[PDB]
């Protein structure tokens, strides 16, 4: 294995519902959303 | 729920949920759907024979033995799962598949229409046999299919093969309903006949 | 069947094991930090269990070069704390992560992240002193010996039905360990805008558009001016320049009602250096003599010829009134006014280096990153000093993103269409390719890709070929493969781009191999959108060219979006 | 496995504990990772 610079990875069709402000910086993300993800064990890293 | 899950993988997990959970109580009732051993109780006495047809009339007599699910525990026998969460998803999944199929989308969820429909209907059919879908959900399934639609469509080969087996238990629901009817007659008839047995 | 299990399945590593994970939403509040720093955070909603998971709420730091938070797409089940640049904190059992290692530093509470807690954060410049606090209670100092490349920024990452708070200044709670609040680096020119952290995508109004990738120790250091030799040919003109620079500085004051006085007092309007260049001695007049020598030395620092090209050449004040020249009529070159900004930058960085010793005066930053009002007084000293040289006649002469759609929709038959509505201009290579295109190479630079760098106008099969036009911000590109007659057409807002060989067909007479994939690129910091049907009315120029020539949008087929791929910066 | 440093270099990592103030609680770990000549 060689650390090659780049290989394709997904757009991840649904990610985030972020909300923030100015006076107090009221940070907010709302929707509970999950992966269909695995990890390959013997060269350990996780993909979906 | 996954849409951008691949085609192969779609078929697998649907089979797992069968084979991990549903399969044993499903095949339990496959044998017993041909047996037809019924009591002579009052609910068996009643059954109508008719709409005053409809296959999903759930007057739901003769035995067809009951599934008993053991919770997955490692302190020590049929692994347990959310049956009732699942059943609402499946009607949701069918109407996600029928409507997108009836509008003819060629996205399809697996990649081919095979994996779009087959392993859902397989999941449906296995769930169909097991005596779930209380009898207004099955009316929605008939509204989805008869319509009195999925069956209207062109389907590929193993797709309609699965619809074929789907339709078979639907015919078997007609069969049991007629058998539950003829016992309803005969319990009334023999009690008239046993009088004529003893005028002697 | 029992025996298949025991030899394979409890070992857990030979098969590809899987588990649901909540979609990690990562953020950042816009502002790089590279002094001793400090910020605060209060929690408002958690919902610690809305899934069969303890919902995560991680707090820490990360670098710019490193930490590309592709969502759940790095190490073991993704998220925060996973990087060697990530140092996250805060959870059920508060303790940290470093490379996603749940080491178990204790606390005086051992309390869950609930809707009440106030998180107190810190960091130093060149000291890796990172240790956080809950409601201002010490959590047993943790982090040491980490490298500093780029400028570290607050992170907070989480996923549930959550609202929380930063507290930046609009505080609610602030002890002083380390110290400087995070409102201190809002200054330079930028406002605050809190974003979703590094963001290959962003979700917008039409459909989702594409951002990629990014552009990245701020200590002020001037260039040395004393190790530069001025010949005695130039010392006399420099003393003529110092004689001009002293009396214009005398004329610069007295317009505001000043006068000569032995007491160096500014409220009494009396200043000891308004009397002549000759009468003030060479430590009192050296405020104008040495500063005109070191300016012409800083002229020779940046590689400029400050030499004899031409011969060197009114409100009555209250103590000294000469008349040098008419200086602002002689127009300075753009190389000469840039040196006036260099004389403004080099001299002010000397004061910023000399005030390293002297707490923390508000102008202790380099000349470029401070506000434009402190830039005015430093330039107007050197813009008029540049007018003394041109007035006396002395000339001064001074990685990428790859995008492709879903391989299942590597379409192979028919006349197809998509469009590329383009937002920001740069390296924007747009087109089609076979699925064999390595994203590990740069885009269009091979035999399998038929691309078009929109801006710069050049199209891409096996390198350069110029063509077409360069688009202006808000132009639809449009790409059109004919799979039958193996041609490919380009437009620009429904206006078909001609060859430089004399035809409308851009890429002509290929062969259909394994399908063709819709393909776009991004340069350093450019933004673009790829709309693939779904809203056929939003196809802005498919209605003009398209429907006529019988092309096909993509999501006439589908009902789902096309999940594209990019090659990661990681 | 967590390594994404595509540079030609020596780049990278220690954690300390506390005992409610510390007083030592220092030595835990170093790796990130390893370099020879």
């Amino acid at each position: 294995h060689v650390l090659w610079s780049r290989m394709p990875n997904q757009f991840l069709k649904v990610d985030v519902s972020r909300i923030s402000e100015r006076q107090g910086w009221l940070v907010q993300c709302l929707e509970p959303l999950q992966f269909m993800s695995l990890h390959i064990p013997e060269e350990n890293r996780s993909v979906d | 729920e996954n849409k951008y899950m691949p085609g192969l993988l779609r078929a697998g997990y649907y089979d797992l949920l069968i084979d991990i959970h549903l399969s044993s109580y499903a095949t339990a009732r496959l044998m017993m759907n041909n047996e037809f051993i019924v009591p002579m109780t009052e609910e068996t006495k009643s059954i109508t024979l008719f709409p005053d047809g409809l296959p999903g009339i759930g007057l739901s007599t003769s035995l067809r033995p009951r599934m008993q699910f053991s919770s997955p525990s490692f302190v020590s026998y049929s692994p347990e799962f959310p049956l009732d969460i699942l059943k609402a998803k499946t009607i949701q999944m069918l109407t996600e598949a029928v409507q997108e199929g009836s509008l003819h989308a060629r996205d399809p969820v697996g990649g081919t229409t095979e994996f779009l429909f087959v392993p859902l209907i397989k999941l449906f059919y296995t769930l169909l046999i097991m005596g779930i879908f209380h009898n207004e959900d099955l009316k929605h399934i008939l509204q989805l299919i008869e319509p009195s639609g999925l069956l209207q469509m062109k389907l590929p080969e193993p797709v309609k093969l699965q619809m074929c087996l789907l339709l078979q238990y639907l015919c078997d629901c007609q069969v049991r309903h007629r058998i539950e009817a003829i016992v309803a007659f005969s319990d009334d008839f023999v009690a008239k006949l046993q009088d004529n047995q003893r005028f002697r | 069947q029992h025996l298949i299990c025991d030899n394979l399945l409890p070992g857990r590593d030979l098969l590809l094991q899987t588990r649901l994970v909540n979609h990690v939403s990562s953020m950042r509040p816009n502002i790089f930090l590279g002094k001793k720093w400090y910020y605060e955070l209060m929690v408002d909603h958690t919902e610690p269990f809305v899934t069969a998971e303890a919902t995560h709420l991680r707090v820490g730091w990360a670098s710019t070069e490193g930490y590309s938070p592709y969502p759940g797409g790095g190490e073991e089940w993704g998220g925060n704390g996973v990087g060697d640049d990530l140092f996250s904190y805060g959870f059920d059992g508060l303790h940290l992560w470093s490379g996603c290692i749940a080491r178990t530093v204790s606390s005086p509470n051992q309390h869950l992240l609930r809707t009440d807690d106030v998180i107190s954060c810190c960091l130093d410049l060149s000291a890796p002193s990172i240790s956080f606090r809950i409601n201002g209670q010490p959590v047993q100092g943790m982090f040491e010996n980490f490298n500093i490349d780029g400028l570290f920024f607050p992170v907070v990452s989480f996923s549930a039905g959550i609202k929380v708070r930063f507290l930046l200044g609009e505080f609610k709670f602030l002890p002083p360990p380390g110290y400087a609040p995070c409102y201190e680096a809002v200054l330079p020119k930028e406002k605050l805008k809190v974003e979703h952290s590094r963001e290959y995508k962003q979700e917008r109004t039409y459909t989702r558009d594409l951002l990629g990738p990014t552009v990245s120790a701020f200590t002020p250091i001037p260039v040395d001016t004393s190790q530069i030799v001025l010949p005695p040919h130039l010392e006399r003109i420099r003393e003529k320049l110092a004689e001009n620079i002293h009396e214009l500085w005398v004329m610069n004051k007295i317009e505001l009602g000043w006068q000569y006085g032995p007491v160096r007092d500014d409220n009494k309007r009396q200043h000891p250096c308004l009397v002549e260049f000759s009468k003030l001695p060479e430590q009192e007049r050296n405020y104008n003599l040495q500063m005109s020598l070191e300016t012409l030395k800083t002229l020779l620092a940046l590689g400029c010829h400050v030499g004899i090209s031409d011969e060197h050449a009114y409100q009555l004040t209250s103590g000294y009134k000469p008349a040098p020249m008419d200086l602002s009529f002689i127009k300075l070159t753009p190389s000469q006014e840039a040196m006036v900004d260099k004389l403004a930058e080099n001299a002010h960085n000397v004061w910023a280096r000399d005030r390293i010793r002297q707490r923390r005066n508000p102008r202790l930053v380099p000349y470029a990153l401070l506000d434009d009002r402190t830039k005015k007084s430093n330039k107007d000293s050197l813009r008029e000093a540049v007018r003394t040289l041109l007035g006396y006649g002395y000339n001064l002469e001074a990685r990428f993103r790859i995008f492709r759609a879903e391989k299942t929709y590597a379409v192979k038959a028919g006349r197809w269409y998509f469009e590329f509505e383009a937002v920001t201009a740069g390296d924007m290579r747009v087109g089609w390719s076979r699925p064999g295109c390595q994203p590990d190479q740069e885009l269009g630079s091979d035999e399998r890709a038929f691309a078009f760098d929109g801006f710069k106008a050049q199209r891409w099969h096996q390198g350069n070929e110029h063509y077409g036009r360069s688009w202006q911000a808000g132009d639809v590109v449009g790409c059109m493969v004919d799979m039958t007659e193996h041609t490919m057409m380009f437009t620009l807002n429904g206006e078909i781009l001609l060859d430089d060989s004399g035809s409308e067909l851009a890429f002509k007479d290929f062969d259909v191999g394994d399908g063709f994939i819709p393909v776009c690129s991004l340069g350093v910091a450019q933004v673009g959108r790829m709309n693939f049907g779904k809203d056929v009315s939003t196809l802005k120029y498919f209605t003009i060219c398209g429907l006529q020539e019988g092309y096909e949008p993509f999501a006439v087929n589908t009902n789902r979006d096309i999940t594209m791929w990019l090659s990661k910066r990681l | 496995s967590d390594f994404h440093q595509y540079d030609t270099a020596f780049d990278l990592v220690t954690v300390t504990l506390g005992d409610e103030k510390g007083k030592v609680h220092e030595s835990i770990k170093r790796s990130n990772y390893m370099v020879c000549a």
